[PDB]
Formats: C-alpha cells, sequence, structure tokens
C-alpha cells in the first residue's frame, strides 16, 4: 500500500481542517477511503450513516496512491485527525503519508514557518486500521431510493436553534414536509407541545418521520456555514436523508426512526 | 510580614500563584532577607517549584514561614485581582487585603498551618546537559501536544536539534513529535541521543508564566531518573521548577 | 380569550423572566395593570417580576384577575426558541393566550416568516407565602450601581453557608462577609463612593442570609442598572432591580429573603 499527499494552498489547507472538525463531531471513529480520484469519510451503525465526498484534485498539489484495485479503506478515530490538523492552520505545507514505523499509521507531517531560518516540523502518527477487502462492500455509499418528499432545507442556523430548545423538552421529534415547501418540526409531551412551521421552501423536481431529536441536532451542529445546497429527502416510512453540497464537498446524512 | 504590591506587579504575583497551582495543592510561604519565597510540592513528591520575589514591592518581616491550602490562596487571585494595591500582613491568620478601585476593599482572613521550610537537593551547575531559549519559543513547541497529555520526552536528535515526543504507557495512541532547530535556541549544550521524560501539565505551569513576562527559560537535565531543572530569572523576579524523570524499573519517584 | 398579550419584541418579556429563573416553576398573576410572575424557594426567598401593560403592544384581561402556575424553564425555552442571538434588525413577535382555567397557556412566535406554536399546560397548586415587607418599617436603605456588585456576588460563592450583610453609618458603611473553610472574606463599600448613589443608614445592622438563596440574584444583578438594597425591622432583605426594556421602558424585579437564625 502507498499514499503520499501534500497541501500548499492556504485556502485549501484551512478548508481541509474545517472538514476534519466537522466529521469529528459527527463520528468518534470513521473510515477514510483513499481513491486516486477522491477521498471519502464513511460510517454506518441508533443506525446513522455518513458519506462525505471530497475531490482530491481540488485540495492537494501532489497526490499518489496504490491499491488492480486502486483503493484503500482505513479506519481511524476522527478526533486524532482533527487535532493533527489543528496546528496546520498557520502552516506552510502539509504532508500526509501512510506509514508503518511501529504500527500501521497515517503520519501527518507539518511544516510551520516562523521568524527563524530553521524550519519547524510537527509529525503526528495517527493509528490506522486497514480494512480487508471482505468489508469493502459494506462501506460503500448508502442508497437513496425514491424520496416520498424532496424539499429544500431552511437556513440551518435557524433550524438548529429550534432543535436546540426542543431537545430540552423531549427526545423524540416529528419532521413533516409537504409539497408547497412546508417543513414542520413537532414535539409532543404529556405537558408541552411545540410545533414550528416553515414555508416557501422550493423543491422543483406529506411525509412524516419520528426520529430522535438528539441525532438530528448532531447533523446541524457540524455545519458552521450555510451550504450551497440543502435537500431534505423524506420517506414517510422511517428515513430522513440530508443532501448537502457546499462548494465541492458533498455530505450525505441518514437518520432512521423507531 | 508587610507587603505592598502595586501596578502590574500585582498581576505578576497572581500569575505566579496560578503557576504554583498546577503543581501542588498547598502553598508554602517564607519571607527572607532577599525577598518573598513561594514554594510548593507535588502530592507524589515528584515535583517542586519555587518563586523568589526580591523586593518586587515594599517588603518587611518580624515585629514567619507558614502553609495554606493552595486553592484557598488562589481564589484571591483567580479574578479578584482584575485592583491597584495588595497588602499581605499577619494578625493575631494570613491577611490579604485588596485595595480595589472606587474605594471598595477586599480583606482576606486565611487560616493556615505553621510548619517548616521546603528544602530540596538541586545542582544545575552539575547538570551535564543544558539548553536556553525564549519561553515564547518553548510555548510554541508544546502547542502540537494535547492539553491532556501527561508525559512528554525531551530529547536530542542527531544534528543538534531538540525534539519533543509524546509519551504513552490494541487501542494505539497518536504519537506527536515536535522538532526544533538549533537556531531557535540561545544555547544548546546536550549530548545527542540523550532523552528524558517528565510531566507536561506541570511544565506548562511555568511556561505560561514565563511567556506572559516575555522571559527566557533554561532547562538542565541529566540521565533518565534524576530530576530535571527548569530556571527563569527576571530583573526583580526569580523562579525555578524541578520535576522527576522516569527510569527503568521505578515509576518516577524522587 | 380571557387573557391576550401581543408583543413585537419577545425579549421585553423573556429577558426580565430570566432574572427570576432560579426555580423550575412560577406563578403568574395578571390584572388590568399588567402581569406579575413570582418565583420562590425554601419559603425564605421570593423574586417578583412586574410587567405593566404599557410595555405590551396589545394587552387584554377579561373580567377579574387571572392566575396560573406554570413551568418557567419550558416557558423561557419556548420564547427564545428562534435562538438567543438575534442581530440588530431581526425581532420575534409574540402572542400569549390563556383561557381562564383548565386550558393550557398558548404561545405564538414568529421570525422571518417562521411561526411556532407552543402549548404549555397550566398546573396550579400554588400556595405562595406573603412577605410583609413594608417601607414603613425599614431601618436601612442603600442604592448602588449594579456593575460594582458584579464581581461581588460572582466570586462570592464559598463553602460558607451564609452571607453576612452589615450596613452602618460608622466605619464599615456597607460590608458583605462570608465564613467558609478558607476563612473569612469581607467586602467593604466606603461612603462618598461614586459607586454609591443613595445612602440612608440609620443604625448599624447585621444580618445573615443563607448565601445559596441570594446567589440566583445575580440573574437580575447583571441584568439591571440600579439596585436598591433594603432591610426592615424583622431582618428581611429587599433587592429591587431596575431593568430597562430594549424599547427604553423601565421594569422592576424584587427579591425578598428571610434571615438565618
Amino acid at each position: 500500500m502507498k499514499f503520499r499527499a501534500k497541501i500548499v494552498d492556504g485556502a485549501c489547507l484551512n478548508h481541509f481542517t474545517r472538514i476534519s472538525n466537522m466529521i469529528a463531531k459527527l463520528a468518534k471513529t470513521c473510515t477514510l477511503r483513499i481513491s486516486p480520484d477522491k477521498l471519502n469519510f464513511i460510517l454506518c451503525d441508533g443506525g446513522v450513516s455518513m458519506w462525505c465526498e471530497l475531490e482530491q484534485e481540488n485540495f492537494f498539489n501532489e497526490f499518489q496512491m496504490e491499491g488492480e484495485n486502486n483503493e484503500i479503506y482505513l479506519e481511524l478515530t476522527s478526533e486524532n485527525l482533527s487535532r493533527a490538523l489543528k496546528t496546520a492552520q498557520n502552516a506552510r505545507a502539509l504532508k500526509i503519508k501512510l506509514t508503518n514505523k511501529h504500527f500501521p499509521c497515517l503520519t501527518v507531517s507539518v511544516e510551520l514557518l516562523s521568524m527563524s531560518s530553521s524550519s519547524r516540523i510537527v509529525t503526528h502518527d495517527i493509528p490506522i486500521k486497514v480494512i480487508p477487502r471482505k468489508l469493502w462492500k459494506d462501506l460503500q455509499e448508502p442508497v437513496v431510493p425514491d424520496p416520498d418528499v424532496s424539499i429544500y432545507l431552511p437556513v440551518l442556523k435557524t433550524m438548529k436553534s429550534v432543535v436546540e430548545k426542543m431537545k430540552n423538552i423531549s427526545n423524540h421529534l416529528v419532521i413533516e414536509a409537504n409539497l408547497d415547501g412546508e417543513l414542520n418540526l413537532k414535539i409532543e409531551t404529556e405537558l408541552v407541545c411545540v410545533t414550528t412551521h416553515f414555508k416557501d421552501l422550493g423543491n422543483p423536481p406529506m411525509a412524516e418521520v419520528h426520529i430522535d431529536i438528539r441525532k438530528l441536532l448532531q447533523f446541524l451542529a457540524g455545519q458552521q456555514v450555510n451550504p450551497t445546497k440543502a435537500l431534505c429527502n423524506i420517506v414517510n416510512n422511517k428515513m430522513v436523508h440530508f443532501d448537502l453540497l457546499h462548494e465541492d464537498v458533498s455530505l450525505q446524512y441518514f437518520i432512521p426512526a423507531l | 510580614m508587610k507587603c505592598l504590591v502595586t501596578g502590574g506587579n500585582v498581576k505578576v504575583l497572581g500569575k505566579a500563584v496560578h503557576s504554583l497551582s498546577r503543581i501542588g495543592d498547598e502553598l508554602y510561604l517564607e519571607p527572607l532577607e532577599d525577598g518573598l519565597s513561594l514554594r510548593t510540592v507535588n502530592s507524589s513528591r515528584s515535583a517542586y517549584a519555587c518563586f523568589l520575589f526580591a523586593p518586587l514591592f515594599f517588603q518587611q518581616y518580624q515585629a514567619l514561614r507558614c502553609k495554606i491550602l493552595m486553592k484557598s490562596f488562589l481564589s484571591v487571585f483567580r479574578s479578584l485581582a482584575m485592583v491597584e494595591k495588595c497588602c499581605i500582613s499577619l494578625n493575631g491568620r494570613l491577611v490579604v487585603q485588596l485595595h480595589c478601585k472606587f474605594g471598595v476593599r477586599k480583606t482576606h482572613n486565611l487560616s493556615f498551618q505553621d510548619c517548616e521550610s521546603l528544602q530540596a537537593v538541586f545542582d544545575p551547575a552539575s547538570c551535564p546537559h543544558m539548553l536556553r531559549a525564549p519561553a515564547r519559543v518553548l510555548g510554541e513547541a508544546v502547542l502540537p501536544f494535547s492539553p491532556a497529555l501527561a508525559e512528554v520526552t525531551l530529547g536530542i536528535g542527531r544534528g543538534r536539534r531538540v525534539i519533543l515526543r509524546s509519551y504513552h504507557e490494541t487501542a494505539k495512541a497518536m504519537v506527536t513529535e515536535m522538532c526544533l532547530g538549533e537556531e531557535d535556541f540561545q544555547q544548546l549544550q546536550a549530548q545527542e541521543g540523550v532523552a528524558i521524560t517528565f510531566c507536561l501539565k506541570e511544565f506548562r505551569g511555568l511556561l505560561s508564566f514565563a511567556e506572559s513576562a516575555n522571559l527566557n527559560l533554561s532547562i538542565h537535565f541529566d540521565a533518565p531518573g534524576r530530576p530535571a531543572i527548569f530556571t527563569i530569572k527576571d530583573s526583580l523576579l526569580d523562579g525555578h521548577f524541578v520535576l522527576a524523570t522516569l527510569s527503568d524499573t521505578d515509576s518516577g519517584t524522587t | 380569550y380571557s387573557l391576550v398579550a401581543s408583543l413585537d419584541n419577545v425579549r421585553n418579556l423573556s429577558t426580565i423572566l430570566k432574572a427570576i429563573h432560579f426555580r423550575e416553576h412560577a406563578t403568574c398573576f395578571a390584572t388590568k395593570n399588567g402581569i406579575k410572575v413570582t418565583v420562590e424557594n425554601a419559603k425564605c426567598v421570593q423574586a417578583n417580576a412586574f410587567i405593566q401593560a404599557g410595555i405590551f403592544q396589545e394587552f387584554k384581561v377579561q373580567e377579574e384577575s387571572v392566575t396560573f402556575r406554570i413551568n418557567l424553564t419550558v416557558l423561557l425555552d419556548c420564547l427564545s426558541i428562534f435562538g438567543s442571538s438575534p442581530m440588530p434588525g431581526t425581532l420575534t413577535a409574540l402572542r400569549m393566550c390563556y383561557q381562564g382555567y383548565g386550558y393550557p397557556l398558548m404561545l405564538f412566535l414568529e421570525e422571518g416568516g417562521v411561526v411556532t406554536v407552543c402549548k404549555i399546560n397550566t398546573q396550579e397548586p400554588e400556595e405562595t407565602l406573603d412577605f410583609d415587607f413594608c417601607s414603613t418599617n425599614v431601618i436601612n436603605k442603600i442604592i448602588l450601581q449594579s456593575e460594582g456588585l458584579r464581581e461581588a456576588f460572582s466570586e462570592l460563592d464559598m463553602t460558607s453557608e451564609v452571607l453576612q450583610i452589615t450596613m452602618s453609618p460608622d466605619k464599615p458603611y456597607f460590608r458583605l462577609s462570608t465564613f467558609g473553610n478558607a476563612g473569612s472574606s469581607h467586602l467593604d463599600y466606603p461612603k462618598d463612593s461614586d459607586l454609591m448613589e443613595a445612602f440612608h443608614c440609620n443604625q448599624t445592622q447585621v444580618n445573615r442570609y443563607k448565601i445559596s438563596l441570594l446567589k440566583p440574584s445575580t440573574k437580575a444583578l447583571v441584568l439591571s442598572c440600579k439596585v436598591s438594597i433594603r432591610t426592615d425591622n424583622r431582618g428581611f432583605l429587599s433587592l429591587q432591580y431596575m431593568i430597562r426594556n430594549e424599547d427604553g421602558q423601565i421594569c422592576f424585579v424584587e427579591y425578598y429573603c428571610c434571615p438565618d437564625e
């Protein structure tokens, strides 16, 4: 197995860190799929699943890997990566490279520049867990069938504030979406009932779900900026699929019910 | 005792007390002919620190050593000194009076336990290895490490360059390693290959105080086992830390 | 109907309530003058929040006086449901409705077109003590600024099961004291201080109130501009806070507390 990436562009470097901070809040342990074309953060279990598409040729300046089957499935703790990328903010260059000194790791070498002529270097050895070809099939992108309703999602900031306050009421939550772009958030206890009504949400090309508010709140927390694409695909049965595409980074989130 | 700390020196005293908090749970006081000595010791007797305050104000004694709960004396400086004057005297009870603004006064009657002094065997001049660099630099050298990191190893790699490496005792942990050039140091007198391991959380306590004062910190270490000696000196301020170093069979006890 | 209260700025209601939020539940008392929410604890402390009908953009009370106990926590969560960080320009509208008895309290909020409807059930066991704190039998009275007391109450909390308040025309003009494990800490307030607006101390008085009962006062202290610390013959304490709305109109919040024998 081979893997050597390298980032130099500031905008990309910082933006890459943002992505790690996000996934660190959506999953304690994730799976990193290394493809010659793109990178992916995957996980599946509460049976929530996450799929993060990332165009490699849009972040790194130098990139190369080796699988016949050019592809690598690594299992790492999200926290370890984020902390490793935290010091790469005011950094000059970033070099992530698959290693195996003491044990299979993902070395994240960082070059920090300063008023000193001598270059500062910080290396992180992220413990890795290579997944056999046997499970390669169970870590593929989740399937999005025929959404009973496909409505555009309101500003996440507002939706988040509402979910926050509703969590202090009940652990359950009913999300409803119509055709005239009407998204509703309903919580009901034997003492207090709260219902929020959104309207005018497009959906060019009713469905209720009883998911727990605790996991819905997790999804809205990871987002620190308004996505350039917010779709809420609902299946009246027991599924809520969120499709985001901020810039060139795709994010798919799935939340079951019952 | 008769102390009258004013101006920025008040905050400096506070910062000093805060540093002695991240190492010990009891503050040892001891007025001397050269200044005010604030000392402390680790619960496991594997760490010691001391701040000598040569006339940073208006000192005077007799008309005296003692010991208070570090956290009690800390609450007085936690945010209360956020204060133009500070009088530390003795009644009867360590009295710490704060002459705040608008006229508001904050007197502190702190009970304590009169005991003996805290001596300890050091010898930086006899310490084989040595290095000296701006605190600001060392503070940057520890940034890559997690705040929860307990132990870190300071070593000298081939090429005359210092290297801080994370220490740990199939859930493998991430090993962080910071490497600094010789040019970052004002002095580097250490043998290549030699490396010691000490407490980071305690080392930060001193480093945080040396940074805010913009001062230079010098480390004196020997062989794995014998304590490491950290030193900082100011125009009218003195302080030094001493931490235990791991070994082979032992578990870092001194 | 029975009780309708429109409001263009929910904060005119939610903000003042937060200063009385040291208990899960609260009693509401609405007349023609306005609304009055009261929260008490240990039957030794009581916080009163008054909101004259002048503040509202549409107040209405049917027949006599309407009362109902309710969950303050849930209420506050509902009011600030659209987040508690709106920037200068955005406002949330409120319409409160309560139908006498057996009916739940209705809340209607809206921001940027987004409307939310809350249904909080009313639960009225009540039983509320009456502090006979009259002005006719007041010994000492002091009116200082709220900023100065910020660092006071905040860093005040100790292992001390009490807070000694002493007001006197002599040496210690106004001293707050505590006595815990650490020892004893005193906080003085010299007369003729710019922090001191009014000063009317007839005779030296020393009272001790369970500090755990005056701590929640900060919710109003940091929220007010002025505070009228008052003490009567029985030893009861009276903390009166001036809280100005985001429209300018002033409001009141009063804390009562029994001494410690």
